[PDB]
RNA sequence: CUUUAAAUCCUUUAACGAGGAUCCAUUGGAGGGCAAGUCUGGUGCCAGCAGCCGCGGUAAUUCCAGCUCCAAUAGCGUAUA
RNA sequence: AGCAGAGUGGCGCAGCGGAAGCGUGCUGGGCCCAUAACCCAGAGGUCGAUGGAUCGAAACCAUCCUCUGCUACCA
């Protein structure tokens, strides 16, 4: 079971719904660090995100989460965290003020193989509210 | 129609008609006697071409 | 001509790649991919383009390769959309014949 | 009764033992090769048949069933050297 | 948190005074058995906006807006 966890950690992601706080912005670019509050979902380290309202733009993945000087890998609903977003290699980096603002909503860049791997194996670790969020992201991301 | 990957549609939709009771067929030596009689004994001379033993046209 | 409905063992599909050798791949309504192998009565008389609603049967022993049954025109496709047999996620993206 | 170390079986021999003599013969096949229905109903390039040509497209002499018929007969079909 | 580069037809570009074009794309017709070539045409422009030195500004000057690339500074 833990061998399958270490095998399937990098290709299976968790649903996520991040709302960025105004004025709690702690970097500009590379890494893109700010303090965000978990509106919904559970965040996993290494999960990529994409903004739906700005024509499906990807900013990066998670490298470290700091919750009041604590290294907390997975955060639950309603906990204020600080994430350290590092952009993907090869693509151009993103900075504040022109691609994203302080009023957008961040959600995890989920993929069809990741819903398939969550339903095939991770069903015992899946909650109904996060499954509803997964259905919502399937309705949002043009995922048929 | 239902589906295409279903198997035995023709066998599962065949109008099942049971066999009817018939008299038993002679076997062993008497069948050769009846075949010899019906093929060489009570035949009429015929012109043209000879019809088969099942030509029900 | 007539409004054919589905049955237990068949579903609808949308073409992703129009491929050769008499085969293609189309999604289901939930996104599972079934390798569509075209029916023998639909090889030359009708022509299947890309991103159109079709009728594709399923298999009761495996999930690796499916078969196409029928095709629908654009007006009956948006009429079937107006009834609501599919969720509010799929968009036809204006496919029809030219003039 | 006989056989046989002792039996069993064969043969001999009692008393019983058939008229739809139910004490009921299967295995393959019926387009050509290759002997034998352009018979009747069902599916409609689907299900399937077919060693080879090929047969199936809502009138199938080849699929699935009933009747008839052909082959060898207590035997017949199939896969391999 | 501040800068650099660019804004012309759907896309991109040539580009400076007596002047809205090209390459590609769209529509109709002919030609052909039909299509692609070929021919005949047509549609599509606030030269990103504002004001000035200007008889003539898309052009020169100042501001703003939009898009793309930049310095390291963090719970």
């Amino acid at each position: 079971k833990k061998q399958k966890q270490e095998e399937f950690k990098h290709i299976a992601v968790f649903p996520c719904k991040m709302k960025i706080l105004p004025q709690y912005i702690f970097n500009s670019r590379d890494p893109i660090v700010m303090g965000v509050t978990v509106e919904a979902g559970q965040v996993k380290q290494g999960t990529p995100m994409c903004v739906p309202s700005k024509n499906f733009v990807d900013i990066g993945i998670v490298t470290s989460i700091e919750v009041n000087h604590k290294q907390v890998d997975v955060a639950k609903k309603g906990q204020e965290v600080c994430v350290k977003i590092e952009p993907i290699p090869g693509e151009s980096p993103k900075m504040f003020g022109r691609h994203f603002e302080a009023t957008d909503i961040l959600v995890s860049k989920i993929s069809r193989q990741s819903i398939d791997a969550l339903k095939d194996w991770f069903r015992d670790e899946m909650q109904k509210s996060d499954w509803q969020l997964i259905v919502e992201l399937k309705k949002v991301f043009e995922i048929i | 129609h239902g589906s295409l990957a279903r198997v035995g549609k023709v066998r599962g939709q065949t109008l099942k008609v049971a066999k009817q009771e018939k008299k038993k067929k002679r076997t062993g030596r008497a069948k050769r006697r009846m075949q010899y009689n019906r093929r060489f004994v009570n035949v009429v001379p015929t012109f043209g071409k000879k019809k088969g033993p099942n030509a029900n046209s | 001509r007539e409004l054919v409905f589905k049955e237990d063992g068949q579903e609808y599909a949308q073409v992703i790649k129009m491929l050769g050798n008499g085969r293609l791949e189309a999604m289901c309504f939930d996104g599972v991919k079934r390798l569509c192998h075209i029916r023998g009565k639909l090889r030359k008389k009708v022509w299947i383009n890309t991103s159109d609603i079709i009728l594709v049967g399923l298999r009761d022993y495996q999930d690796n390769k499916a078969d196409v049954i029928l095709k629908y025109n654009a007006d009956e496709a948006r009429s079937l959309k107006a009834y609501g047999e599919l969720p509010e996620h799929a968009k036809i993206n204006e496919t029809d014949t030219f003039g």
